[PDB]
């Protein structure tokens, strides 16, 4: 009938004193409600009545509908939380259903209320002092302080989780035939034991927890499978996530949005394609921290877009550690890519999408590489290993690319899968000057003030041209010059430029750009048979006719 | 007995809190290795489990050195080392031997295991917190902190210094010409002795450490270097009998770049040969004036640069360029155009179709060279995307220290280093 636990030493941030927020007026009704609740709590040892000597205070609320029960006591620890030391991160990552191995028997227990049975560090209790105002300011308010982890306090989640882990350690270690996982408030217990035996282990686990004064809600009778674990519906052979309905309203509060983004973040590793535009509002919304009403705009488009994706259910299989992980990727267009990770064909563990990183100039090979890295890291998180890739790029194209690219790059074990559209190199510059090919010496210049400029070329075969330009810069004209040489030359051409800027764009080997001019150059290079781009320092005895532009 | 190894008070730099660096994802094989290593260290009292009231964290992973086959725990204390006060009197107390770079041969030994014999300031312990993550986040990470001097922490060699000197004193008094330098968990032993004699000496020194232990597992290893035969890579101009327009334009470009380093360089005469509009593949005879200028320039380049000496108060910067065909060039400097060393790497283990493994190896070689020459690691400017590098470098890392780095973008400086 006795019960013991160890407390975690807690401290306020260095240089800070406890909270001293004054208690505001409360109606006679709410006061009587609070007095009752507190009497009950004090009877269970959750709180203790203190004297007038404690200088700390945190305001208390009273709310709720009589439906479920009478009133509910709510203590706002905002100030104490700001003064409380930081704790180790409880989160850090969310378990993915496809990371689970198949188990014959599974049970999920709810330990969401057990935190209120964990004792609070004795020397920290005095900082949780609160006061219940008296009937009509005629008597000193009743003073209380917590003896257990408070509902909204900063250290409750982390202290509770570490306490639970310590209690479960001996049970798990002495029952290696069962697997125990704890996410926030759900306790997953799975095994390959016959149902009779599995139920026996569950009973023993609950009695084990009971020795520390930690109870688990009564038998929530229902048909299984499916087994519900942190939003996933677990079946013996597959798992499922039911469609996620997002709230429909025309007015949003900071709190509404935080819960929405929290739900989307969770669904992000489950569903392909999500959003982060509403975050911008949150950084400025929760920036003020105020739980007011942020006017939603444009986040409207992603919300309507997330809503559509979440309209569908997600199905997948479990992981078989005795088989290889395979990841296959497909180019969809517009810088979007899709991928499926599986072990057996058509039995996906995880499917998703990858959007290209924002940038001025890009290339399909660079994007495929990024997608591979992203998928690699995610796979290591979930399965602890890198999958074998099936990529829509020829082994020969890859070789040409990485051997010539100025940066170091690499892709892990992979095989070519012929699935259009295939990724390729659209153009390839020459390493040496082309014999017999006309040589174009190009140059450009603009007037900063007038914004007027010229771009032209002179060639070894006497060909020459100058074109006027308006509303341009030096860099603009440098690129126009190269573009002109490409337009007026044959299939093979040597181009000499003094533009380090242009050379820098082209050496990046873009096959697509946001800049109209660069895209035009790209289209031209694609049509050429051979192009050699040579650089020379400007303002010297080179080129010959740079006086024309 | 009856007297412990009283700890040394250690503190963070004024106004700085401990490190809070996120643990990066680990393969199941590394997690498994870390679990077994930490379980053993915990039993030996080297580390202890900690509660959530410790908010600090420093990343950890594991490396499998070459020819060892045994996983070695590696903690990335880069953030904590920056926040740890320099112990001047004892830390910085490790002066760098300017003569180690002039030795015929240098052997590197992993001596970090010795640090575990010394307790760590109880009030500092919390800042050494680390986490062994679990696959799929299925269980909360296992958290520990050190109770003894950790390997990889700059403060470890600083505090152990006195003990190290007492352990080696007999060896040095017998070998007054052997330069021994301690950097992090490594010990550099340089001598001009005969190879066979060098190797026997390392072994004699090896015994002292083992003999000491009245208060493994990689001590037996040894990495051999040869800083005597290390030689910078000077700037050279081509020697030809023909010379095309393209050759001359490349030459003028290179000389122009060099004129930023050597003030006397001139390209006026050579440039005059490029006045006109000729085909790039056309051969142009060198005027006598150009021939002369090229000769003058070629001479200027044989001499060292003027005004270059190492400034200990400044960071060392390393730039690396991929030259292709498994070859890599690099320069180390503190101020632009004032190189302290330039080098070139060819072949190299990993050229076996893996660019990132080659770069990772080049980074390690450059760092060790830097430790020997100046006693500190350089800040690297890497020719690679952040995402590629961060995904793969730990797969090929074999050193027990880790330098700082940042990422670069397409410089024509590559051609000039050919
Ligand atoms: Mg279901
Ligand atoms: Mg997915
Ligand atoms: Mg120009
Ligand atoms: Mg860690």
């Amino acid at each position: 009938p006795i019960s013991p636990i160890e407390t975690v030493p807690v401290k306020l941030k260095p240089g800070m004193d406890g909270p001293k927020v004054k208690q505001w007026p409360l109606t006679e009704e709410k006061i009587k409600a609070l007095v009752e609740i507190c009497t009950e709590m004090e009877k269970e040892g959750k709180i203790s009545k203190i004297g007038p000597e404690n200088p700390y205070n945190t305001p208390v609320f009273a709310i709720k509908k009589k439906d479920s029960t009478k009133w509910r006591k709510l203590v706002d620890f905002r100030e104490l939380n700001k003064r409380t030391q930081d704790f180790w991160e409880v989160q850090l990552g969310i378990p993915h259903p496809a990371g689970l191995k198949k188990k014959k028997s599974v049970t999920v227990l709810d330990v969401g209320d057990a935190y209120f049975s964990v004792p609070l560090d004795e020397d920290f209790r005095k900082y949780t002092a609160f006061t219940i105002p008296s009937i009509n300011n005629e008597t000193p308010g009743i003073r209380y302080q917590y003896n257990v982890l408070p509902q909204g306090w900063k250290g409750s989640p982390a202290i509770f989780q570490s306490s639970m882990t310590k209690i479960l350690e001996p049970f798990a270690a002495q029952n290696p035939d069962i697997v125990i996982y704890q996410y926030m408030d759900d306790l997953y217990v799975g095994s390959d034991l016959e149902i009779g035996q599995h139920r026996t282990k569950i009973e023993e686990l609950r009695q084990h927890l009971l020795r520390w004064g930690l109870t688990t809600p009564d038998k929530k009778h229902q048909k299984e499978p499916p087994f519900l674990w942190m939003g996933y519906e677990l079946h013996p052979d597959k798992w499922t996530v039911q469609p996620i309905v997002l709230p429909e309203k025309d007015s949003w509060t900071v709190n509404d949005i935080q819960k929405l983004v929290g739900k989307l973040n969770w669904a992000s590793q489950i569903y392909p394609g999500i959003k982060v535009r509403q975050l911008s509002k949150l950084l400025r919304g929760t920036k003020a921290l105020t739980e007011v009403i942020p006017l939603t705009e444009e986040a409207e488009l992603e919300l309507a877009e997330n809503r559509e994706i979440l309209k569908e259910p997600v199905h997948g299989v479990y992981y078989d550690p005795s088989k290889d992980l395979i990841a296959e990727i497909q180019k969809q267009g517009q810088g979007q890519w899709t991928y499926q990770i599986y072990q057996e064909p058509f039995k996906n563990l995880k499917t998703g999408k990858y959007a290209r990183m924002r940038g001025a100039h890009t290339n399909d090979v660079k994007q495929l590489t990024e997608a591979v890295q992203k998928i690699t890291t995610e796979s290591i998180v979930i399965w602890g290993k890198t999958p074998k890739f099936k990529l829509p790029i020829q082994k020969e194209t890859w070789e040409t690319w990485w051997t010539e690219y100025w940066q170091a790059t690499w892709i892990p074990e992979w095989e070519f899968v012929n699935t259009p559209p295939l990724v390729k190199l659209w153009y390839q510059l020459e390493k040496e000057p082309i014999v017999g090919a006309e040589t174009f010496y190009v140059d450009g210049a603009a007037n900063r003030e007038t914004k007027l400029g010229k771009a032209g070329y002179v060639t070894n075969k006497g060909r020459q041209k100058v074109v006027p330009l308006t509303n341009t810069t030096n860099q603009k004209t440098e690129l126009q010059a190269i573009y002109l040489a490409l337009q007026d030359s044959g299939l093979e051409v040597n181009i000499v430029t003094d533009s380090q800027y242009a050379l820098g764009i082209i050496q990046a080997q873009p096959d697509k750009s946001e800049s109209e001019l660069v895209n035009q150059i790209i289209e031209q290079l694609i049509k050429k048979e051979k192009v050699y781009l040579a650089w020379v320092p400007a303002h010297k005895g080179i080129g010959g006719n740079e006086q024309v532009d | 007995p009856i007297s412990p190894i009283e700890t040394v008070p250690v503190k963070l730099k004024p106004g700085m809190d401990g490190p809070k660096v996120k643990q990066w994802p680990l393969t199941e094989e590394k997690i498994k290795a870390l679990v077994e290593i930490c379980t053993e260290m915990e039993k030996e009292g080297k580390i202890s489990k900690i509660g959530p009231e410790n908010p600090y964290n420093t990343p950890v992973f594991a490396i499998k050195k070459k020819d060892s086959t045994k996983w070695r725990k590696l903690v990335d204390f880069r953030e904590l080392n920056k926040r740890t006060q320099d112990f001047w009197e004892v830390q910085l107390g490790i002066p760098h031997p300017a003569g180690l770079k002039k030795k015929k041969s240098v052997t590197v030994l992993d001596v970090g295991d010795a640090y575990f014999s010394v307790p760590l300031d109880e009030d500092f312990r919390k800042y050494t917190a680390f986490t062994i993550p679990s696959i799929n986040n299925e269980t909360p990470g296992i958290r520990y902190q050190y109770n003894v001097l950790p390997q990889g922490w700059k403060g470890s060699p600083a505090i152990f210094q006195s003990s190290m000197t007492k352990i080696l004193e007999p060896f040095k008094k017998q070998n007054p010409d052997i330069v021994i330098y301690q950097y992090m968990d490594d010990l550099y032993v340089g001598s001009d002795l005969e190879i066979g004699q060098h190797r026997t000496k390392i072994e004699e020194l090896r015994q002292h450490l083992l003999r000491w232990g009245l208060t493994p597992p990689f001590l037996w290893m040894g990495y051999e270097l040869h800083p005597d035969k290390w030689t910078v890579q000077p700037i050279v101009l081509p020697e030809k009998d023909s010379w095309t327009v393209n050759d001359i334009q490349k030459l003028v470009g290179k000389l122009n770049w060099a004129s930023q380093i050597y003030p006397g360089i001139k390209v006026r005469q050579l440039s005059k040969l490029l006045r006109g509009t000729k085909a790039l593949t056309e051969v142009i005879p060198l005027t006598e004036e150009a021939e002369l200028e090229l000769a003058e320039n070629r001479e200027i380049l044989k001499e060292p640069v003027h005004g270059v000496y190492y400034d200990p108060s400044k960071d060392l910067i390393a730039e690396i360029q991929k030259q292709g065909q498994g070859q890599w060039t690099y320069q180390i400097y503190q101020e632009p155009f004032k190189n302290l060393k330039t080098g070139k790497y060819a072949r190299m283990r990993g050229a076996h179709t893996n660019d990132v493994k080659q770069l990772t190896e080049a980074v390690q070689k450059i760092t060790t060279e830097s430790i020997v020459i100046w006693g500190k690691t350089p800040k690297f400017k890497l020719p690679i995307q952040k995402e590629t590098w961060e995904t793969w470098w730990t797969e090929y890392w074999q050193a027990t220290w880790i330098p700082e780095w940042e990422f670069v973008n397409t410089p024509p400086l590559v051609k000039l280093w050919y």
